[PDB]
C-alpha cells in the first residue's frame, strides 16, 4: 500500500520532468 | 478586399472597410437634404471588440492602433456584435479568388489575402505605417541619433 | 397523495426495473425499434448537415454582418438550458431532502448529459474555422499565445468542460450500485464481467455506503453552484456586451430561471410517456407530476418577472436605444416572436395555478410543448431582434434563417434521442438502490405513524 | 419567555437611545435627519419582509426548519403595519410639506419642481421623463398598495395559524395557507422589487439596474436568517424547543444562511461584472461613487468579511450544528449586512466616508430597536411551535 | 478461512444481529446490504469518511491554480492591452469565473476518485463473492460477515455464535 | 525571445562580415549600451501584433 | 470470486495505471512531432538544383 | 503492487526518452 503510493508518486514526477522538458528546454 | 457576388450582397455580406452613408433627413422627405458620412474603424482606445474575442486575435497597439490579426481569428463573430459601428466584415465563405492568375497578379503583396472564416476591418493602412516606422528607425540608427 | 403507492418489496423494485434492461436482443419491443429508427434517420440528417457545413462554410446559414449570431447560438442556449432542471433534480433536491427525486434523478441526469453533448457542438460548428477550437484552451504552443480570459467565451469553455465532466462522474458514481445489481442478475457470463468492471466490484457493504453518501452529498453541494455559474456565464456572454437589448443586469438569474423552466417542460414531456409505457406507475405517481408542474410554474413566473423588469427598464430610461428596442420588439419586422413569447410563456403557464389542470396529463403535455416553443422564441427575441437594429441606423438589416441551420436543429434532436434510446435500452432508467431505500424509509415512517 | 423579555427591554433601550440622538441630529441639521432616516428605514425593513417571505416559502415547501421557526416568522411578519406608519415621515419629505420641517430642497430629486418641469432652472430631461411615474402621489399610492397587500397577507396567515390551534388542522388551515403562500410569493416578489425601486433606486434617477431589488430580497433573506439564528440561540430553553427541537433544524438553518450568503455574493458580483465589462456611461457613475473618497475600503471589507470569512467558517459541518457558534457567525453577518446597506445608500448623501454623520449610525439601531420590541411582543403573544400541524411529524 | 456468513432475511434482522455482535466483542466485521441501512452504518463505521479533506485541499489548489494561470498568462507573460481593461490586480473582475470553475472541477474529481481509492473500490474479485447466495445480495438477501482478522479467531465458535443468531444460512467464506 | 530581450543578441555593427565574431563575455553590459545607443525600442512595442502580422 | 479470477484485483488497478501512462505518452508523442526537426525541416540539407557550395 | 507499477514506470520512461531522442534525431 505505502509502496504503491511511492510508485504512483515517482510516476508523477517522472512524467512532469518528461513533459516540462518537451514544452520548455527542447525546441 | 475580396469581391462577393450579388447573391452574397443580398444576404448582407458585402466586404468593405469603409462605407459612405446617406440619411435623407428634414421636412417633407420628398425634398430632403442629403447627408453623406464616411465610416471606417474608429480605432477606439477602449475598444469593445477586444474584450470579447477569446483567442486575443483583436488587441491594441503601442501607438493606439487596433490590431486585427487574421491568422488568430477562429471566427466566433462576437467581435462584430460588440462593435457599436458595425465596421467589421466576416468571410462567411471563400471570397478571395484563387484560380484566376490575373487577379492573383493584382493583389498587393504587403497585405495578406484573407481566407474563409476570419474577420476584417480598417487598419489605418498598417503596411504604410510599418514602412514609415521602419524607415524612420533605419534613418535614425544610420545617423547615430537613436531618435 | 403519496410518492410511493402500493406495497412494493425490495425484490419488486429490483425485478421491475431490472427487467427493462437485460432483455434478449430478439425480444426488444417494437416501439423502441420505431423510435430508434426515427432518431437514427434524424442522426443521418445531422451528419449530412455537419458535412456540408464543413465543406462549404458557415456562410450556408443566414448570418450576416449586423446579425453575426443566429440560430447557431439560439439552439446552443436552448440545449444548454434543457439540462439545468435535471441537474437541479439530481443535486439540489438531494440537499433539500426532497423525497420525489428518487424515481426521476437517473432519467433527468441522463437528459443533462445528452443535452450538454448536443450543446457542445455549436461552439465548434459555428466557429467558421472549427478545427482551431483548441486555441481557446490554454495549451503549450510553439507561439506563446494565451486565451484572453477576459471574454465570456473563455469562461464558457471552462464552464461547459467542468459541467460535462462533473455531471459525468456524478452520473457514474450513481450508476455504480445499479451496475452491481445488473451484474448480479445478468445471468449470461459475458453480460457479466462487463457490468462487473463497471460496478468495480461494488460489494454493497458498510464502511462503503458511509463514504458513498458523504461523497454524494459533497458532489451535489458542489454541482449546485456549478450549474448556476454555467448558465450565469451563458447569460454573461450577452450581458458583457454593449448591445442595448443585451446589457441587462438581471440576465444571470433570468437565464437560470428560464433554463430550469424549459428543462422541467422537456422532462415532463419525456417522462410522461416513459411512465405510462413501462409498468412504472407505482414509482412515478401523479404527485410527481403535480410538484414538477408547480416548480415549472414558479420558474415561469420568475421569467415573467424578468419580462416585466425588461419592460420597466425600457420605459424608465430616457435612452433612445432602449425605447427603440421596445418598439422594435412590439411593432418591428420581427414582432411575431415577441407576441409568441408573450402568448406561450406568460398566458399558457397560468392554467398551472389550478389543481385540476395540474393533475391532467394531456394538459401537461400541451403546456410543456408550448413552453418549449416559447423558450426558443425568447432566445430568438433576445439575440436576433436586439442585433438587427443597433446604434447606427445605416447598419440595419434583417435576419432570415436558411434550411441548413434548421437541418442542424432536427439533426441535434435526432442525436439527442438516439443517445436517450441507447440509454434506456442498456442501462436502468430508474435508480434502483435509491428507490428501495425510499421504500425502507416509508416503511419506517409508517412504523412511527 | 424571560429571555424574550430581556431581549424586548434591550431593543427598547436601543430604540430610545437611537431616537434620542436622531432627534439631536435633527435639531442640529434638519436635512441630515431625513437622509439618515431613509437609510435606517431601508435597513430595518429587512426583518419583517424577509420573515414574511420565508414564512410563505416554508409554507409552500414544508420542512423541519420551517416548523421550527414558523411562529417566529409570523411574529416578525406581523410588524409590517407599524412599519407602514413609519413611512409617513419619508412621504412628508417628498410632498409639499418641504420648505417646512427644515428642508430647503425636497428630499428626492424627482419631487423638486425646479427639475421635473420643463423651463425650470434645474431642468433634467432624464429625470423629468419619469414625471407621471415618479410623482409624490403615484409613489405614495404604490407604497400604500404594497403595504395593504403585505399587511393583509401577514395578518391572514397569522390568523389562520392561530385558528389551527383550535381544530381542523389536517383538512384545512394547512392547504389554504399553502395556496395563499403560492400566489403570495409572486405578489411578494413584485411588490418588494418595486418597493426597492421606489425607495432606494429612485435616489439617483440617472441610473437603473434590473437585477436590483432581487439583490434586496437576497439581502433581506440573509438578514432575517441571521436574526432567526440569534433569537433561536436566545430562547433555546423555553420548554417548547427542549422537547420538540433537535440539531437537524439548526443544521438546516445554518445551511440556509450559507446558501443565502453565496447567493448574495453571486448577485452582487453579477451586477458588478455586467456594469464593469460593458463600460456604458449610463451605468458607470454608480460604481464610481462607491469606489471614490475611501468608499472602496468599505467594498473590500464586504468582499472579505462578508463573503470569504463566512464562506469558510460555515463550510464545515461544525459551526452550523452548534447553536452558539452559529449565533456568533450570525452576529458578524448582521453587522456586515448593516455596512452593505450603508455602502449602497449612504454614498448618495454623504459622498465621503468621513462625511458620514452620527445620525447614519443612529437611525438603523433606532428603528431596528422598535422592530425587535414589536417582534418580542408578538412572539410572547402566542405559544411557539404549532403542535396541531401535519408537518410536526417532520420534527420527530 | 476468510470468515463466516449470516444471510439474514430482513434488513431489521441485520441491524439487530450486528448489535448482538460487538456487544459479544466480535470486531473487524462487515455487513453487506443492497441499500444503505443507515443503522448498521453507524454501528461499525462512525467517523470521518476522509473524503472532505481531499475535496477542500484540491479545491483550494484548483481555485489558486486558475487565478495564477490568468494573472501570469495575461498580466505577466504577455501583457496585452485589451479594451483598456486593467493589467493590474484591478482586473480582479473577469478572473472570478475561471478560478471558480477550476476549483469545482478539482474538488469534484477528488470526491469521486477519493471514494473509490479510500474504499479500495477497484476490487472485481473478493472472497465474499464465493458464497453462493451473495449473487442475490443486490436483490434483498442481506448479509453479515465476521472476518478471520478478528482477534478472537474463533472459527467454529464464530459459526456457532452466528448460528445462535437466526440465519437463513451460515457459510464459511474462503479465499 | 530577441524582441523581448535584445541585450543578449545585439552586436556592434559588424554583422555583414565577422561570421567568426562571437558574443563577448560581457554581452549584457555591451548589449544594454548598444540598445541605448541604437534606440532599440522597448519590448512594449516590439511585442505588438502588427509589427509582424498584417 | 463470482465471475472474476483472483488476479483481477491487481490487474484492474494496474490497468488504470497503465491507462494514465498511455494517455500521458499520447500527449508527449503529439508535442514531440510538432517540434521535431523533421516536421520543421531543421538541420536538413535541402538539395539544390545546381549544387551550390557556400 | 509497487513492483509492477515501478516496472511500468521504467517502461514509460524509456519509451518517452526514445521519443524525445527521435524528435531531435
Ligand atoms: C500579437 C499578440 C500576435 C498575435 C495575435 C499573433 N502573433 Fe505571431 N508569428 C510570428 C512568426 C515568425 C510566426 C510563425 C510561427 C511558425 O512558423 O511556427 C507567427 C505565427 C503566429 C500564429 C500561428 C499561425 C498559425 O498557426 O496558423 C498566430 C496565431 C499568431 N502568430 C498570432 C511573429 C510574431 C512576432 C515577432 C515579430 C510577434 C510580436 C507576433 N508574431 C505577435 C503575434
Ligand atoms: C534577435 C536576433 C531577433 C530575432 C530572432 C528577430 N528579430 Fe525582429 N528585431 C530585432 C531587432 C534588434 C529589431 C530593432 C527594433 C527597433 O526598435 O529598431 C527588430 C525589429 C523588428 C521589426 C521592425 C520593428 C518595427 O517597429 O517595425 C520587424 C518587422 C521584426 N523585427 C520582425 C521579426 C520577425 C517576423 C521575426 C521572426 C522571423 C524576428 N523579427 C526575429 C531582433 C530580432
Ligand atoms: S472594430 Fe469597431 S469597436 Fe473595434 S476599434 Fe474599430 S470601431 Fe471600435
Ligand atoms: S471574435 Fe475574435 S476570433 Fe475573430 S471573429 Fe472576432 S477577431
Amino acid at each position: 500500500v505505502k509502496p504503491v503510493f511511492l510508485a504512483v508518486t515517482l510516476t508523477g514526477m517522472v512524467a512532469f520532468l518528461l513533459m516540462v522538458w518537451l514544452f520548455a528546454f527542447y525546441w | 478586399i475580396a469581391v462577393v457576388g450579388k447573391d452574397q450582397v443580398s444576404r448582407g455580406r458585402e466586404m468593405h472597410w469603409i462605407r459612405i452613408d446617406r440619411y435623407f433627413a428634414g421636412e417633407d422627405l420628398d425634398n430632403p437634404s442629403i447627408y453623406m458620412m464616411p465610416v471606417n474603424c474608429m480605432q477606439c482606445e477602449k475598444a469593445p471588440c477586444e474584450v470579447v474575442c477569446p483567442v486575443a486575435a483583436t488587441v491594441h497597439d503601442y501607438e493606439g492602433l487596433n490590431n486585427m490579426v487574421y491568422n488568430r481569428c477562429v471566427g466566433t463573430k462576437y467581435c462584430s456584435n460588440n462593435c457599436p459601428y458595425k465596421v467589421r466584415r466576416f468571410n462567411f465563405l471563400q471570397y478571395s479568388d484563387t484560380t484566376t492568375e490575373t487577379f492573383k497578379l493584382a493583389f498587393n503583396p504587403d497585405v495578406t489575402v484573407r481566407i474563409r472564416g476570419v474577420m476584417e476591418k480598417c487598419t489605418y493602412c498598417v503596411q504604410r505605417i510599418s514602412g514609415a516606422r521602419i524607415a524612420a528607425k533605419r534613418a535614425a540608427v544610420q545617423a547615430g541619433q537613436s531618435s | 397523495e403519496a410518492y410511493l403507492l402500493p406495497g412494493e418489496t425490495y425484490t419488486s423494485i429490483s425485478a421491475k426495473i431490472g427487467d427493462v434492461p437485460l432483455t434478449p436482443p430478439l425480444k426488444t419491443p417494437k416501439g423502441w425499434l420505431a423510435g430508434f429508427s426515427v432518431a437514427f434517420f434524424m442522426l443521418m440528417i445531422f451528419f449530412v448537415s455537419v458535412t456540408w457545413l464543413f465543406i462549404r462554410g458557415v456562410g450556408i446559414w443566414g448570418i450576416n454582418i449586423p446579425v453575426g449570431w443566429g440560430m447557431d447560438i439560439i439552439n446552443f442556449v436552448w440545449w444548454i438550458g434543457i439540462g439545468h432542471a435535471g441537474t437541479l433534480i439530481s443535486a439540489i433536491l438531494l440537499l433539500l431532502n426532497q423525497g420525489w427525486r428518487n424515481s426521476i434523478n437517473r432519467f433527468a441526469e441522463a437528459m443533462t448529459l445528452f443535452a450538454v453533448a448536443c450543446a457542445g457542438l455549436y461552439p465548434i460548428l459555428h466557429l467558421g474555422r472549427p478545427w482551431l477550437f483548441y486555441w481557446l484552451i490554454p495549451y503549450p504552443n510553439t507561439h506563446g499565445m494565451w486565451p484572453q480570459f477576459r471574454s465570456a467565451l473563455a469562461w464558457d469553455v471552462f464552464a461547459i468542460s467542468t459541467y460535462a465532466t462533473v455531471s459525468l462522474v456524478f452520473w457514474l458514481v450513481g450508476l455504480i450500485p445499479d451496475f452491481a445489481t445488473l451484474r448480479d442478475r445478468a445471468k449470461n457470463i459475458w453480460v457479466k464481467r462487463l457490468y462487473g468492471i463497471a460496478a468495480l466490484g461494488w460489494r454493497g457493504s458498510a464502511r462503503h455506503w458511509h463514504r458513498y453518501e458523504m461523497a454524494s452529498i459533497l458532489l451535489a453541494g458542489l454541482s449546485t453552484p456549478l450549474v448556476v455559474s454555467v448558465h450565469s456565464i451563458i447569460s454573461l456572454d450577452f450581458a458583457i456586451s454593449q448591445v442595448p437589448g443585451w446589457q441587462v443586469t438581471v440576465f444571470p438569474p433570468y437565464f437560470v430561471a428560464g433554463a430550469v423552466f424549459a428543462g422541467f417542460a422537456m422532462v415532463l414531456l419525456l417522462m410522461i410517456p416513459v411512465r405510462t409505457f413501462y409498468g412504472f406507475e407505482n414509482y412515478i405517481t401523479l404527485h410527481h407530476l403535480d410538484v414538477m408542474a408547480k416548480v415549472m410554474l414558479t420558474t415561469g413566473m420568475i421569467v415573467v418577472y424578468g419580462y416585466f423588469m425588461e419592460v420597466f427598464a425600457s420605459l424608465y430610461s430616457g435612452n433612445e436605444f432602449e425605447e427603440y428596442l421596445l418598439y422594435n420588439r412590439l411593432f418591428g419586422p420581427s414582432s411575431w416572436a415577441y407576441w409568441g413569447l408573450l402568448f406561450c410563456n406568460a398566458v399558457a403557464i397560468q392554467p398551472l395555478w389550478f389543481k385540476k389542470v395540474r393533475q391532467n396529463i394531456p394538459a401537461l403535455l400541451i403546456i410543456s410543448l408550448i413552453v418549449s416553443v416559447g423558450m426558443w422564441l425568447e432566445r430568438y427575441v433576445i439575440i436576433v431582434i436586439s442585433l438587427e437594429r443597433d446604434f447606427l441606423p445605416s447598419s440595419w438589416d434583417i435576419y432570415i434563417p436558411t434550411i441548413w441551420d434548421w437541418s442542424l436543429y432536427i439533426g441535434t434532436f435526432g442525436l439527442f434521442f438516439t443517445l436517450l434510446f441507447l440509454f434506456i435500452r442498456v442501462l436502468p432508467m430508474i435508480n434502483i438502490f435509491e428507490m428501495r431505500l425510499f421504500l425502507y424509509q416509508e416503511t419506517e415512517k409508517a412504523k412511527q405513524r | 419567555i424571560p429571555q424574550l423579555g430581556q431581549v424586548q427591554m434591550l431593543g427598547l433601550a436601543a430604540a430610545v437611545i437611537g431616537i434620542g440622538v436622531l432627534a439631536a441630529g435633527y435639531f442640529l441639521s434638519p436635512t441630515s435627519f431625513f437622509e439618515s432616516y431613509i437609510y435606517g428605514y431601508y435597513v430595518a425593513m429587512t426583518i419583517p419582509l424577509g420573515c414574511l417571505g420565508f414564512l410563505m416559502v416554508q409554507h409552500l415547501t414544508g420542512g423541519a426548519w420551517g416548523v421550527t421557526v414558523r411562529r417566529m416568522l409570523e411574529a416578525g411578519a406581523a410588524t409590517l403595519p407599524i412599519m407602514g406608519l413609519l413611512f409617513i415621515p419619508i412621504a412628508l419629505g417628498y410632498f409639499d410639506t418641504y420648505k417646512a420641517l427644515g428642508l430647503e430642497h425636497p428630499l428626492y430629486e424627482w419631487a423638486n419642481p425646479e427639475v421635473v418641469t420643463p423651463g425650470g432652472a434645474e431642468f433634467d430631461p432624464i429625470i423629468a421623463h419619469k414625471v407621471p411615474w415618479l410623482s409624490p402621489l403615484w409613489v405614495t399610492a404604490r407604497i400604500a398598495i404594497f403595504f395593504i397587500i403585505w399587511s393583509a397577507l401577514a395578518l391572514t396567515l397569522r390568523a389562520w395559524s392561530r385558528q389551527q390551534d383550535a381544530g381542523g388542522d389536517a383538512k384545512k388551515l394547512a392547504t389554504r395557507m399553502r395556496r395563499l403562500s403560492g400566489i403570495g410569493v409572486a405578489l411578494f416578489v413584485i411588490t418588494v422589487t418595486f418597493f426597492s425601486f421606489d425607495v432606494a433606486m429612485s435616489l439617483d434617477p440617472h441610473w437603473f439596474s434590473t437585477i436590483y431589488g432581487a439583490h434586496y430580497m437576497a439581502n433581506a433573506g440573509l438578514m432575517t436568517l441571521a436574526f432567526l439564528a440569534l433569537m433561536m440561540s436566545r430562547v433555546r430553553d423555553a420548554a417548547l424547543f427542549r422537547e420538540y427541537v433537535s440539531v437537524k433544524p439548526i443544521h438546516d438553518i445554518g445551511k440556509l444562511i450559507f446558501a443565502f450568503t453565496v447567493l448574495w455574493t453571486y448577485m452582487s458580483y453579477g451586477q458588478l461584472v455586467i456594469i464593469w465589462s460593458g463600460d456604458v456611461a449610463e451605468f458607470t457613475p454608480w460604481y464610481v461613487h462607491r469606489t471614490q473618497h475611501g468608499w472602496v475600503f468599505v467594498a473590500l471589507a464586504l468582499m472579505l468579511f462578508a463573503f470569504a470569512l463566512p464562506f469558510f467558517v460555515l463550510l464545515f459541518r461544525g459551526t452550523k450544528r452548534n447553536l452558539n457558534t452559529l449565533a456568533t457567525i450570525a452576529g458578524w453577518i448582521v453587522v456586515m449586512r448593516f455596512v452593505d446597506m450603508a455602502w449602497i445608500i449612504l454614498p448618495e448623501f454623504r459622498e465621503h466616508l468621513w462625511d458620514i454623520a452620527i445620525t447614519d449610525v443612529a437611525a438603523p439601531i433606532g428603528l431596528i430597536g422598535l422592530v425587535i420590541a414589536l417582534f418580542a411582543a408578538n412572539v410572547q403573544q402566542a405559544p411557539l411551535l404549532p403542535l396541531r400541524d401535519p408537518n410536526m411529524e417532520q420534527l420527530q | 478461512v476468510y470468515g463466516v456468513m449470516a444471510e439474514f432475511p430482513t434488513p431489521e434482522a441485520l441491524i439487530e444481529a450486528t448489535r448482538k455482535a460487538k456487544a459479544a466483542g466480535y470486531t473487524k466485521m462487515d455487513a453487506f446490504s443492497p441499500f444503505p441501512i443507515e443503522e448498521v452504518i453507524e454501528e461499525i463505521a462512525h467517523g470521518d469518511t476522509g473524503v472532505p479533506r481531499l475535496v477542500l485541499l484540491f479545491g483550494l489548489i484548483g481555485a489558486a491554480s486558475g487565478f495564477i494561470l490568468q494573472y501570469i498568462g495575461n498580466l505577466v507573460d504577455y501583457p496585452l492591452n485589451v479594451g483598456g481593461r486593467p493589467l493590474d490586480i484591478t482586473n480582479w473582475p473577469a478572473m472570478i469565473p475561471i478560478t471558480f470553475e477550476s476549483g469545482i472541477l478539482l474538488a469534484s474529481f477528488a470526491a469521486a476518485i477519493g471514494m473509490i481509492v479510500l474504499n479500495g473500490l477497484p476490487s472485481p474479485y473478493h472472497p465474499v463473492f464465493n458464497v453462493p447466495r451473495f449473487q442475490y445480495a443486490s436483490q434483498d438477501a442481506f448479509f453479515l460477515c465476521i472476518e478471520a482478522t478478528d482477534p478472537l479467531f474463533d472459527r467454529s465458535r464464530t459459526s456457532q455464535f452466528l448460528r445462535s443468531l437466526n440465519p437463513m444460512q451460515v457459510s464459511e467464506v474462503a479465499y | 525571445n530577441c524582441h523581448r530581450n535584445p541585450e543578449l543578441y545585439v552586436r556592434p555593427r559588424e554583422e555583414v562580415y565577422n561570421m567568426d565574431y562571437v558574443p563577448p563575455s560581457n554581452q549584457l553590459e555591451i548589449g544594454r549600451q548598444l540598445v541605448a545607443e541604437y534606440g532599440i525600442m522597448p519590448p512594449d512595442q516590439l511585442t505588438n501584433c502588427y509589427v509582424c502580422h498584417r | 470470486a463470482q465471475i472474476f479470477p483472483r488476479n483481477a484485483n491487481l490487474l484492474s488497478r494496474l490497468s488504470i495505471f497503465a491507462l494514465v501512462l498511455l494517455v500521458v505518452e499520447g500527449i508527449l508523442i503529439l508535442g514531440v512531432y510538432f517540434r521535431s526537426n523533421y516536421f520543421r525541416q531543421v538541420n536538413v540539407a535541402i538539395e539544390q538544383p545546381v549544387a551550390f557550395s557556400h | 503492487l509497487s513492483r509492477l507499477m515501478i516496472a511500468g514506470l521504467m517502461v514509460f520512461l524509456v519509451l518517452s526518452l526514445v521519443v524525445l531522442l527521435a524528435g531531435r534525431l
